[PDB]
């Protein structure tokens, strides 16, 4: 197929980065996962409808490792 | 290349290098095909196979030249070959072949024929000879005996180490198909 | 009835398998048969003559031939029918050539002359059945459809609306161009490929005879060589035109292309013409030598924020609520050039083309030489940006491959353009080397060995060797590709900073789609299939439908262009002459047989049939310009209602009872 | 004495390009069977197999396009349908339902048009004559 | 909607995750039951996750905080 | 619990004893049961015995498979060279007519029938398959974290190869072994050509022992390259060969690795909290104290 | 006349000037169309494929593929003649399946398989069992006395010389310019190629109009091609030459 | 072939069979270009050099092989070679 749209997800440390590559030019969505709260004004409005919520009580509790409050579909966004 | 001369190292010297249509056993395809089960005939000489083979780098072993061997039908320059046994069946050859086919297939094909002309290596032989006795290519021994006891394991596992009415059928096998009585008699000598 | 029996020789090929003088005389002695006689080359001047004069002298009713197949020799025999006074349609074949004698060559004789004894009866029965048919002669709308906006569509459509036919040109995507608008430069030649595109494309966009109706789809098709009632998707562009802007009443125009819109647009997304390597905004055009410079709206990706609409001001021509409209389209003929896509190569995981960074495919390396493309013209290494000094060519990858994830064809084209590449290379980066792992270097067109040997010259390396894996290096993310020299006959260890596959290439995306919806069929390959393989490369089975370009099969520019004359000239060749007679096969309802039950109506694919009123009474009524002679309905209703004009019930029934007949 | 009576029906896109096919590549097979060729097998009605088993044939053929390439698009399906239950009519009669078959042969099969002549003549001389030519009397 | 595993070969039964949990607290502790379906229940010694079809949990993290032996993981992603 | 005969072919149970007791110990504590085959014998091995004579191979191996078939289980295997052997001639008598005929008429004089009636698994494809015990119930029984720890993978030849033969998947850069030492704690690095053959297949172990040793040696120095601190395998052929041959090296070149070389069941024993004395650690060549130290 | 259209077709390239293959010295040794009149069933033999020198039937026929093509020694033609690959391959079917046992031998040198199902053609061959040796053949000797043909050259890829005797040899001969189509390309007022092929307007996007107007090329004149590749070139020049005469007007 | 064991038998046994871009001596090509006065980078080893020396059918003397070397740039391949001496320059190849 073609590669370089490398739509990637990683999850450096705290912070979950969203990132597009090109050749020069990426785009870097990154949530700091301690600041999140878990409210969803950025699923309600998202233009996109790619953001999601995910296990609020549990994440902001620290019983979550592999999720953060929120998940986006980074091919969507 | 002139004609033999029966001085054996003049003639060794001046082997005749040219491929003649003398040379070619279409009886030797045919036997390689059928034992093999691969459409080996069908090698159109890309080297994928020689360049991914691991035995390559190391010695003069070239799987492509065995292919084209077989093809043209070189028997007597295939069989008697010493870069026969250097391959280890990796299958990185069959793995990758453009054309599907088995190379490594046909290299256990040309062995077979090899041993059936009696040639082929000693340990060959000798894990015959083991399986034979015992049933095992690896068998049991005294101190392996004492470590699977102080292991709480029997001192003999549940092969025909500890059930030795089996190696008799074993052995029909083998000798139905008379390998005990060619790896014996190849190993005297 | 009165049948005239001519049984040909085909020179020895009949006659040294059967007894033609024993067939000729169960011939005479046959029920209905008025002269029987043979020939040595029925197909010849002196065999029509033959068959001429015993019409005249014997009062011919009709006449069999007892010769080669009706698929090869229909046409010939009907028109020496017809001069002579008879319908072309009183005429029937035996074939006792392709059917008898090369296939009872060896060892059976008498064998082979009974069954040509009773191919003739059977053939016999028939014709003392058949009766008169007039083929049906429709009209043919003076319009032409070309769907692909590539080369060889834009070929098609320039040359149909210069012979004068008003056109259209449907393309799916924004602009017209197709691939030879990504090459950078063209093998042999080395001319820049855009800019010897750039005035076709303007004679296109400016031609009064072409409907250009970019960033359209073909939703449905249904009709026949006279009429095609082609459905289009004209999809929400998002953006006005100026004449269509002055139609909707804005007075200040549409779209003049300023790029004021995609200056202020905040989204960003990858640009599918430069493969996905570029950047462009929600709001966008492909490249700066698009044809309709028009700025497309991406609906998938915009998310209305209302900036562009304020860049445009006065203007006006962005529409952010525009919805798909559909339009209804009558044409005469239609040409099909849908092209091609690059295989997807990421599944030969032996070259890690998605896993390593440095291996690109032969597209995206022509859009990183390019002058216009993500980069300033400068190949890097994909990364970390630096220049390449060593690039390897995998030639062959994914094709000529038989394990079934590749394809087991040969791409035609991409032996030149590794070689095309190899010269760029060199030519750009100084000092850098080019490797091309090969295997079959295939320059068979004009000038192409010329150019074989001036790329060897300038000193590209040739290795001999189809490429078993590669590895990556883990720092430099260098590729190691490993492979056997066969020519020097050792295994190699070529360590390049960048690796290049030639990919084979597939029918592009939906073009299968397209092409059941216009009835074409694939050939064993995947590529739309052709009406006669050797002398027939355009047309289809199909009437009305042409093929042009890469879509029937992988080609350069020039036989691409060579291709899409070739089409536009058949597609011309029934409009012009306004008529177009179609085959008298068609169903015929017998009103006082049918009874009005319906059920035939859902047996025809082309929903010739329907329920009518005539004199009270509820029956079937054929449209006899859609009916296509299948058969089926004939074949299912039970009444006996319908007539198959050429193969009637009686007719076949009779061919029976004559087989059975000793 | 007794020589195999065997009728076929081919269609025009596919069955008959095939059978001329393997008369140009000349691949030999027994001279048994007589083709009647119609455009497509949706024009195979019942009646025509009927009629033939009734006159007398040892056994009938009938050979069209591969599903999903009839030139007709969808002839053959129809043809599929008719064929199924003429199996069953012919089982139920008591007359042997492998006196008849339908066989799919595209335009490019020569070889497996041949070894279909092969094996439809084989299985009607282990069949034997069929019984109504004496059951009518 | 989320999905609980629960480590089968480490449970003991001890219920301090079908007690705990907010939905299973649902039936008999709320005024006017809402829903009065169960995530676990413990059948033969460990706890079994009625909730198939990951339905009803809540990522509420009450039944990980709960288990004293840690044998419950609590999926924050998709399943 | 789900039940499998356990073949148990040459080398685990006369040279490494404790693959075999933890291969049953670890088997239990997860959901399986590894029964006894009852007389099974050497998988006639498909190097050394294949190259010899390939109709006593389908011969013997159909006797090892005609033994689980009265059993009536499913075998299941621990060694990549015995999984070739039995289930890849299981899978040609399966489908091919004239073999069958020819090996039941060869077993007939033993009164013995083989009629292709069961399964043969690797046990790491058993550990790895969802249905049977998966990689979140390894996680669950790993008691021991072994933290800290690299660990390398040899994935081996005759499991994965060919693709066109086998159902594995991907053979350039597979991960499910990876997914398998990654479950067990320990952090499995990568190195260059991790799916080289180790040398000793094919019978090129007896044949030429320096051209074996050197093929391992490339793959021994690409492995301390990257860093490990052990080698996990599925195969006590590879085993054998990364053991005795690291000794064979040493001697027979200059070169020093003393990189412990281990099957995957005894990195699951200890991991699940088995003892080093029950593994019998002490019968390997290269002595696997460091990485227990590193590890405990 | 209005517009004109060229088709003046090919030859074959003289390759008696070849000396080391022995085309007119040697009586077994035919072109590539002496072999396909010699194998139809209506040339000067009953389709019966016979050795020119006695009459009898061939067992092993060779085909020299590439014979005076790409070729830069001033004797042969620079340039691939495109087809040739392909109609060897062809008369090697022949005759394995007209001559019952009788083995093809193929001495090529880049198999040049390109078009639609011609790779397949290519595959259908090499398991029907034709030899394909990648070696240009050296040179060719006679026996005195069977008149047999001996075929000297290399197997590259099996890295040895070889010596094969056949009964029969072929030569797939280079194409050129008809003759006299110098003559009328001139009087029509058309230039000439590198190649010595009648030159087309734009080499890529006109590949059937000349630069004088009015005239335009069709076939194997403008070079060499097959017969799908030239109707397909005859078509366009048609539909090239009919755009003038159906406008009735041309602006100068 | 695994690196140099410096155990001369040994290294002779396991030579490194494999063609690496440090092999090539673009030098070597060009002395060899310049002294024989002849267009040698342009061979595409069709082997007619080969199938007419009168040397290869008794001997290991392959001359497409040494053209390949010296494209290549396989100095000390090409040099070391014993078989450089058994061309008798009846330049049947060059004919
Ligand atoms: C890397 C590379 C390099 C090449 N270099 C050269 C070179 O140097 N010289 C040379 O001569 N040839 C070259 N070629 C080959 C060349 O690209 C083709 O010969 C040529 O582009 C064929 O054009 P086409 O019009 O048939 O197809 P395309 O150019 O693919 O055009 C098809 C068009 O139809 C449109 N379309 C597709 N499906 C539909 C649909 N359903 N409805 C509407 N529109 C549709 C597509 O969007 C496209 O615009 C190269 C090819 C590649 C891959
Ligand atoms: S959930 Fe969304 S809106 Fe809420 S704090 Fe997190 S990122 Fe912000
Ligand atoms: S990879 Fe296959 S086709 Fe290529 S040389 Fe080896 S056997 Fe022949
Ligand atoms: S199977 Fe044998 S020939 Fe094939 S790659 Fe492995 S070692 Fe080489
Ligand atoms: S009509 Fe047919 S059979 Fe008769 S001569 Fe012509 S081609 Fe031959
Ligand atoms: S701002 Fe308006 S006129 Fe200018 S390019 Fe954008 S849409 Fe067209
Ligand atoms: S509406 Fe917003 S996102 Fe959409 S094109 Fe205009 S500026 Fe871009
Ligand atoms: S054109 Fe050349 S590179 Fe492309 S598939 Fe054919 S041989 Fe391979
Ligand atoms: S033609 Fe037959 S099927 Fe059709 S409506 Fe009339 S009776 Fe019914
Ligand atoms: S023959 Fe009948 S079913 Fe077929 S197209 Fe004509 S009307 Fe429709
Ligand atoms: S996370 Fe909350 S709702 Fe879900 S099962 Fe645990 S306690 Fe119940
Ligand atoms: S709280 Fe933990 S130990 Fe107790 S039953 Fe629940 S999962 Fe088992
Ligand atoms: S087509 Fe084939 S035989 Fe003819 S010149 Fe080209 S490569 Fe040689
Ligand atoms: S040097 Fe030899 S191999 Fe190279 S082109 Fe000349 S004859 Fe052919
Ligand atoms: S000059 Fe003569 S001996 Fe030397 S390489 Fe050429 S042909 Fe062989
Ligand atoms: S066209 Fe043959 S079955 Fe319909």
């Amino acid at each position: 197929s073609t590669l370089f749209p490398k739509y990637s997800k990683t999850t450096d440390g705290s912070k979950v980065i969203m990132e597009q590559r090109l050749l020069q030019q990426v785009n870097n969505l990154i949530l700091d996962n301690d600041i999140c709260t878990g409210c969803g004004i950025c699923s309600e409005v998202c233009p996109e409808e790619a953001i999601s919520v995910g296990a609020v009580g549990g994440v902001r509790r620290g019983l979550v490792d592999d999720a953060a409050s929120i998940h986006v579909d980074e091919t969507k966004c | 290349a002139a004609k033999s001369y029966n001085i054996p190292e003049l003639d060794k010297k001046l082997a005749d290098r040219r491929y003649h249509l003398s040379d070619t056993n279409p009886e030797f395809t045919q036997k390689i095909l059928k034992t093999s089960r691969t459409i080996a005939n069908m090698c159109y000489q890309c080297g994928t196979c020689t360049g991914s083979c691991p035995s390559a780098p190391r010695s003069s072993y070239r799987i492509r030249l065995f292919m084209r061997r077989c093809v043209l039908g070189l028997e007597n320059e295939a069989l008697t070959d010493p870069d026969l046994w250097l391959c280890t069946t990796c299958y990185s050859c069959t793995d990758r072949c453009p054309r599907d086919i088995a190379p490594t297939d046909v290299i256990m094909a040309m062995r077979n024929l090899a041993f059936k002309r009696d040639i082929v290596p000693k340990n060959f032989l000798q894990t015959v000879q083991l399986i034979y006795n015992s049933g095992h290519g690896v068998p049991n021994n005294d101190v392996n005996r004492a470590a699977r006891t102080k292991l709480g394991l029997p001192a003999d596992p549940p092969t025909t180490h500890s059930y030795p009415e089996f190696v008799k059928g074993i052995q029909k096998i083998i000798d139905h198909y008379e390998l005990k009585e060619n790896a014996d008699r190849i190993l005297k000598g | 009835p009165r049948i005239g029996v001519f049984v040909c020789h085909c020179g020895t090929n009949i006659a040294g398998s059967m007894s033609i003088d024993d067939v000729v005389n169960y011939a005479k002695t046959l029920p209905y048969v008025a002269v029987a006689d043979q020939y040595q080359y029925m197909c010849s001047t002196p065999g029509q003559k033959k068959i001429d004069d015993a019409i005249k002298e014997y009062n011919l009713t009709g006449v069999v031939v007892a010769a080669c197949s009706p698929r090869l020799h229909e046409p010939t025999f009907r028109t020496a029918t017809k001069e002579g006074g008879l319908n072309p349609f009183r005429f029937e074949m035996a074939n006792i050539r392709e059917q008898n004698s090369w296939v009872h060559m060896h060892g059976m004789w008498d064998e082979a002359t009974q069954k040509a004894k009773d191919q003739v009866r059977m053939a016999v029965a028939k014709a003392a059945k058949l009766e008169d048919l007039v083929p049906k002669s429709v009209p043919v709308e003076k319009t032409a459809m070309v769907v692909g906006g590539g080369v060889a569509g834009m070929q098609a459509a320039l040359d149909l609306a210069s012979a004068g036919i008003k056109t259209y040109l449907i393309e799916r995507t924004p602009t017209i161009g197709g691939r030879m608008s990504q090459l950078d430069k063209t093998f042999p030649t080395l001319d820049c490929s855009q800019c010897i595109l750039t005035p076709k494309m303007v004679d296109v966009g400016r031609h009064p005879n072409i409907e250009m109706m970019t960033y359209t789809e073909v939703e449905k098709v249904e009709g026949y060589i006279g009429n095609f009632d082609v459905t289009l998707r004209k999809k929400a562009r998002g953006v006005l035109t100026p004449t269509e802007a002055t139609a909707k009443g804005i007075v200040g125009g549409g779209c003049n292309g300023c790029g004021d819109c995609s200056a202020v647009c905040p989204v960003i997304k990858p640009n599918p013409f430069e493969m996905g390597m570029a950047p462009r905004k929600a709001i966008y055009i492909y490249h700066a030598q698009v044809m309709p410079l028009i700025y497309t709206v991406d609906f998938d990706s915009c998310v209305k924020c209302g900036l562009c609409v304020e860049a445009c001001g006065d203007k006006k021509a962005i529409d952010l609520e525009m919805q798909d409209e559909f339009i209804t389209v009558k044409v005469g003929t239609a040409v099909l050039a849908t092209g091609y896509e690059l295989f997807p190569i990421e599944n030969k995981r032996e070259w890690g083309y998605k896993q390593f960074d440095n291996v690109i495919n032969a597209l995206e390396f022509e859009r990183l030489i390019c002058a216009s493309g993500p980069t300033g013209g400068h190949l890097v290494r994909p990364s970390d940006g630096k220049t390449p000094m060593k690039v390897g060519f995998v030639l062959c990858a994914g094709s000529r491959d038989n394990t079934g994830i590749g394809k087991p064809y040969c791409s035609r084209f991409c032996c030149m353009y590794s070689l095309k590449h190899a010269h760029q290379i060199m030519e750009k980066i100084p000092g850098a080397v080019a490797y091309l792992f090969y295997m079959d270097i295939r320059s068979f067109g004009k000038m192409y060995e010329e150019f074989y040997y001036r790329i060897q010259h300038e000193g590209a390396k040739f290795i001999r060797g189809r490429v078993a894996n590669v590895l990556e290096d883990k720092e430099t993310k260098n590729l190691h590709v490993f492979t056997e020299d066969t020519l020097l006959g050792r295994p190699v260890d070529v360590e390049v900073d960048l690796l290049v596959l030639a990919a084979a290439v597939q029918p592009n995306e939906g073009a299968n789609e397209l092409r059941k919806k216009f009835g074409v069929s694939a050939s064993q390959d995947g590529w739309m299939l052709e009406a006669h393989p050797k002398l027939n490369p355009c047309g289809t089975t199909t009437a009305g439908v042409f093929l042009a370009g890469v879509c029937q099969g992988p080609k350069d520019i020039p036989d691409t262009v060579a291709q899409a004359e070739g089409a536009a000239s058949a597609a011309s060749i029934p409009i012009h002459m306004g008529e177009v007679e179609l085959e008298p096969y068609f169903a015929m309802c017998i009103d006082e047989l049918c009874a009005g039950c319906g059920m035939c109506v859902n047996l025809c694919p082309y929903s010739a049939l329907s329920l009518g009123e005539k004199n009270g009474r509820t029956v079937m009524v054929v449209t006899e310009a859609k009916c296509k002679g299948c058969g089926t309905c004939g074949g299912f209703c039970p009444g006996g209602a319908i007539k198959m004009q050429h193969f009637t019930t009686p007719q076949i029934v009779a061919q029976i009872d004559a087989f059975f007949a000793g | 004495d007794w020589k195999p009576q065997i009728l076929a029906i081919i269609c025009n896109w596919c069955s008959y390009a095939g059978a001329d096919l393997a008369g140009g590549a000349r691949i030999q097979y027994p001279p048994t069977v007589r083709a009647i060729r119609v455009m497509c097998t949706g024009r195979v009605d019942m009646l025509f197999i009927l009629k033939a088993f009734v006159e007398g044939a040892d056994g009938v053929l009938v050979s069209g396009c591969h599903f999903g390439d009839c030139h007709y698009l969808e002839g053959n399906y129809k043809a599929a349908k008719r064929m199924f239950m003429i199996k069953n009519l012919l089982r139920n009669i008591g007359l042997d339902d492998r006196r008849f078959r339908m066989t799919f042969v595209s335009a490019s099969e020569g070889a497996k048009w041949g070894m279909v002549m092969e094996d439809v003549t084989n299985t009607i001389k282990e069949l034997g004559p069929s019984p109504i030519k004496e059951f009518k009397k | 909607a989320f999905a609980v595993h629960v480590n089968m070969e480490r449970c003991t039964g001890c219920n301090n995750c079908v007690v705990a949990c907010p939905v299973n607290a649902l039936e008999l502790n709320t005024v006017n039951p809402s829903s009065t379906d169960k995530i676990y229940k413990v059948i033969n010694g460990d706890a079994v996750i009625l909730d198939v079809k990951h339905e009803l949990c809540a990522g509420c993290g009450i039944c990980v905080d709960a288990c004293p032996y840690d044998v419950i993981q609590l999926s924050g992603q998709p399943p | 619990m789900h039940e499998y005969a356990f073949f148990l072919g040459c080398i685990a149970p006369n040279r490494y004893p404790g693959c075999e007791a933890s291969a049953i110990k670890t088997s239990e504590k997860v959901g399986i049961k590894l029964l006894p085959l009852k007389g099974a014998s050497c998988c006639p091995a498909p190097g050394a015995f294949g190259s010899i004579d390939l109709n006593v191979w389908y011969a013997m191996a159909a006797r090892n498979l005609v033994l689980a078939e009265e059993m009536k289980k499913d075998i299941a295997l621990i060694c990549n060279g015995c999984y070739k052997s039995i289930w890849e001639v299981n899978h040609i008598l399966k489908h091919n007519d004239e073999l069958r005929d020819n090996v039941n008429e060869v077993l007939a004089e033993i009164d013995m029938q083989f009629k292709g009636t069961i399964d043969v698994w690797h046990l790491a494809e058993l550990y790895y398959d969802d249905k049977v015990c998966g990689v979140q119930k390894i996680k669950d029984s790993v008691t021991t974290p072994l933290s800290g720890a690299k660990v390398a993978a040899h994935y081996g030849c005759h499991l994965m190869k060919p693709k066109k033969e086998r159902h594995f998947g991907d053979t350039e850069n597979p991960m499910w072994f990876e997914e398998l030492i990654g479950a067990l704690g320990a952090e499995p690095i990568q190195y260059r050509n991790k799916m080289q053959c180790c040398g000793a297949g094919g019978g090129v172990r007896g044949y030429d022992i320096v051209h074996a040793l050197d093929i391992t040696n490339e793959k021994l120095i690409n492995i301390q390259e990257a860093g490990a601190d052990a080698i996990t395998e599925l195969c006590p052929f590879c085993q054998l060969q990364f053991d005795r041959g690291q000794i064979e090296i040493k001697e027979k070149f200059g070169d020093v690795y003393n990189i412990p070389v281990l099957h995957y069941n005894e990195l699951l024993g200890l991991a699940q909290g088995m003892s080093p004395q029950d593994l019998a650690l002490d019968l390997h060549a290269i002595d696997c104290t460091p990485f227990l130290q590193k590890v405990l």
